[PDB]
RNA sequence: GAAACUGCGAAUGGCUCAUUAAAUCAGUUAUGGUUCCUUUGGUCGCCUACUUGGAUAACUGUGGUAAUUCUAGAGCUAAUACAUGCCGACGGCGCUGACUCCCUUUGUGUGGGAUGCGUGCAUUUAUCAGAUCAAAACCAACCCGGUCGGCGGCUUUGGUGACUCUAGAUAACCUCGGGCCGAUCGCAGCCCUCCGUGGCGGCGACGACCCAUUCGAACGUCUGCCCUAUCAACUUUCGAUGGUAGUCGCCGUGCCUACCAUGGUGACCACGGGUGACGGGGAAUCAGGGUUCGAUUCCGGAGAGGGAGCCUGAGAAACGGCUACCACAUCCAAGGAAGGCAGCAGGCGCGCAAAUUACCCACUC
RNA sequence: CCCGCCCCUUGCCUCUCGGCGCCGGCCCGAAGCGUUUACUUUGAAAAAAU
């Protein structure tokens, strides 16, 4: 029972903020993870990325 | 100084006292039916037994 | 003052221990009643939760019986005979639990001639006949025969008590603390207690 | 501290299971003694402000208590503090509610208004049987009634049906295999399930299995177990759930399922 | 409605970590060895009663000391303070037996009986009961079914694993001057062979006895502890270990006393010494295993300058209670009087090292 | 790797009191336990904060 509901709940979080696919959803693609998939989440690279900006730079003032 | 709501404290004093004496004897005269009534289970008890002799003999 | 802690005093081994904390409220001793013979004097000490606790000193009366036939009364105490606890006691006549004692033996002849009809071992025939054979007789008649019958062919009464009880004395043994109760009583001795104690006594003293 | 009983009750060591927070002050309001143990109460206050928010404050409590609408068990309680417990009634007449302190499933006392019908009784454990003087039977309940004169046939561990204004025991269960049992201490709480077993030792405890009707065995000690109504058959109206208890798992799926958290 | 008597609380909290190495403390168990303000529930009928007795304060008035939250003298008047004590309902129960009555001479089978004493709970002592297992055959005295040889049929409170338990019976004891069984108060009504009495009823308030319960308290079980052998034998009539009886205490117990026995513990580390040692829940670091720290918000303990003793109370060996010594230190008319911040602020001193003589009961209790 | 069988199979009986049966008679669950521990596995039991 502890493998299995936390699994599920650990893996859910991964995917609610979308740094991980439901495609993959295993213990194992948890390592797979890595630095640059949480900085893209950000807010300031979502600023850049989907909104008006000139630079990154920018988009944090 | 004894006025009218002296007096009817000290009416009131012995009216309770008998009706406690009056409430001691209702409960215990209940009890005692239902005590008799069951001792029917007694009966019962020595009846089985000497039923359960007679029982096992019958052949 | 005087204490009653577990906290003095060795261990097992020889060891010692020390002291933490002052003497409790829960501890406690006050010295001993050493009660005596004389008229009641009584003082009463209010101890622990409430309650009280009557200390007596100068008893002169207790309630003891004579349980084989069934009669208690109130007679006075006289004075200690053997005390088994402490020998000194009984040399400065001090009363405690447990004490041998001389009583007036009087209320039980009074009993017994009541009941059974018939005297006790006396000195002389002539010494019933003013007063004591004017109810030791009496006008039933009417049960001279249908009650005295079955007094005339049961008791015996012991030997050890009757010798003493011509003397106007009988050995009875205090049960109750007195310094705690605030009352003497006791039962009166028999059989081969009462064969015990008068060796010890005649082994002392005469 | 030491040389007498202490008042004082904080918030860090308060009964968990009243859910209090720990932002507001140190004390906590402490059960006032009463008949129930002090483990197993919930204090009037927290049912009147800290449950079904009447009052905001603690002396908004003791101005609804001053007028006199709140009852426990058919008479006029008044405290802010008063220690009510496990099988007991509230009784508010100004609003025409009846309340019933019972465990849920997840084992704290739960609201579970109910018939004024159903409230006019409660159910009552047996725990000692005492002759007093000139040969007079008595109760002695977990409730702390003394009632005179019972029928003898009654046990310990059975149960009886008390009418409030009376004493009076309407019913009772003799406890036996085969009952429905609530549990009512224990790492086990209000729980639902048939007695199913015994088990006896020569002092030092003793043990009652107990099986419901999902299929799950568990046990718990003799003197948490108490008496509901014959076998699968209440006498009681029970908060949902129904002592089952399920494990997180499932517990999760059932949310997400209906997904409703709101409505 | 100030004052004052009376009731209740001040034994909670707060603060500090000095002592304290099987002690404290933690987990586990036990009171069948005990106490318990309070709450809750039961318990509450063997020339006065239309109500008993006499003083104290505030108050009034007069004073004393260098000086105090000192206190004297005089004059009043209360009670849920203080001290007393009857009514009602005893148509009952037991033991004496003046006697008396009937039938078999008697005995015995009989029925009644005046006069007495005892007769609730609590208290102390003694005694009795606390019963139910497995069946018959005859002889002696005997009930009923039923007869002028006797055949079949009866006798028993409750409860625990276990109690010398609980309740019952008998004989007494009585705490007097120091157990109980109401001389108390507020809201609102009635009925009278009837003219405010005689009758009686509601709703409360208060007090008290015992049992249960709650909050605990106190003793006791098993297991668990840091360093040291340049600490290896220790303990005993200045009780060490045990036995018997008693004293004392809330109860169990060498807790204490008398008499008696000669034991107890240790290389599986006792005993002794050390600790910049209050214990635990915990904290820091860390792969696994560990190491170090824990004065400090929760829980338990100990202590209020050091010691000892004690009053009141249900609860205290209390210190924002008291009494004394020792150590400090203050006032004084030098005769005497008064004191304890390891409570919140604040100051001195100590040091490497640590805050505002603030606002307020609105929240939490 | 849960019932049984070769001799054993949760080792036995003895039974008696309170249920289940089948047609007075018969069968099988609960009662003493398997020489003792450790060990292992499951329950009960555990203050909160962290």
């Amino acid at each position: 029972p502890r493998r299995l509901f936390e699994g599920n709940a650990l893996l859910r979080r991964l995917v609610r903020i979308g740094v991980l696919d439901e495609g993959k959803m295993k213990l194992d693609y948890i390592l797979g993870l890595k630095i640059e998939d949480f900085l893209e989440r950000r807010l300031q690279t979502q600023v850049f990325k989907l909104g008006l900006a000139k630079s990154i730079h920018h988009a944090r003032v | 100084l004894v006025t009218p709501r002296v007096l009817q404290h000290k009416r009131r004093r012995i009216a309770l006292k008998k009706q406690r004496t009056k409430k001691n004897k209702e409960e215990a005269a209940e009890y005692a039916k239902l005590l008799a009534k069951r001792m029917k289970e007694a009966k019962e008890k020595r009846q089985e037994q000497i039923a359960k002799r007679r029982r096992l003999s019958s052949l | 003052g005087i204490s009653r802690d577990n906290w003095h005093k060795r261990r097992k081994t020889g060891g010692k221990r020390k002291p933490y904390h002052k003497k409790r409220k829960y501890e406690l001793g006050r010295p001993a009643a050493n009660t005596k013979i004389g008229p009641r004097r009584i003082h009463t000490v209010g101890v622990r939760g409430g309650n009280k606790k009557y200390r007596a000193l100068r008893l002169d009366v207790g309630n003891f019986s004579w349980g084989s036939e069934c009669c208690t009364r109130k007679t006075r105490i006289i004075d200690v005979v053997y005390n088994a606890s402490n020998n000194e006691l009984v040399r400065t006549k001090t009363l405690v639990k447990n004490c041998i004692v001389l009583i007036d033996s009087t209320p039980y002849r009074q009993w017994y001639e009541s009941h059974y009809a018939l005297p006790l071992g006396r000195k002389k025939g002539a010494k019933l006949t003013p007063e004591e054979e004017e109810i030791l007789n009496k006008k039933r008649s009417k049960k001279i025969q249908k009650k005295y019958d079955e007094r005339k062919k049961n008791a015996k009464i012991s030997s050890l008590l009757e010798e003493q009880f011509q003397q106007g004395k009988l050995l009875a043994c205090i049960a109750s603390r007195p310094g705690q109760c605030g009352r003497a009583d006791g039962y009166v001795l028999e059989g081969k207690e009462l064969e015990f104690y008068l060796r010890k006594i005649k082994a002392r003293k005469g | 501290m030491a040389r007498g009983p202490k008042k004082h009750l904080k918030r860090v060591a308060a009964p968990k299971h009243w859910m209090l927070d720990k932002l507001t002050s140190v004390f906590a309001p402490r059960p006032s003694t009463g008949p129930h143990k002090l483990r197993e109460c919930l204090p009037l206050i927290i049912f009147l402000r800290n449950k079904l928010k009447y009052a905001l404050t603690g002396d908004e409590v003791k101005k609804i208590c001053m007028q006199r609408f709140i009852k426990i068990d058919g008479k006029v309680r008044a405290d802010i503090t008063y220690p009510a417990g496990f099988m007991d009634v509230i009784s508010i007449d100004k609003t025409g509610e009846n309340f019933r302190l019972i465990y849920d499933t997840k084992g704290r006392f739960a609201v579970h208004r109910i018939t004024p019908e159903e409230a006019k009784y409660k159910l009552c454990k047996v725990r000692k049987i005492f002759v007093g003087t000139k040969g007079i039977p008595h109760l002695v309940t977990h409730d702390a009634r003394t009632i005179r004169y019972p029928d003898p046939l009654i046990k310990m561990n059975d149960t009886i049906q008390i009418d409030l204004e009376t004493g009076k025991i309407t019913d009772f269960i003799k406890f036996d295999t085969g009952n429905l049992c609530m549990v009512t201490g224990g790492a086990n709480l209000g729980r639902i399930g048939v007695i199913t077993n015994r088990e006896r030792h020569p002092g030092s405890f003793d043990v009652v299995h107990v099986k419901d009707a999902n299929g799950n065995s568990f046990a718990t000690r003799l003197s948490n177990i108490f008496v509901i109504g014959k076998g699968n058959k209440p006498w009681i109206s029970l908060p949902r759930g129904k002592g089952i208890r399920l494990t997180i798992a499932e517990e999760r799926d059932k949310r997400l399922a209906a997904k409703q958290s709101s409505g």
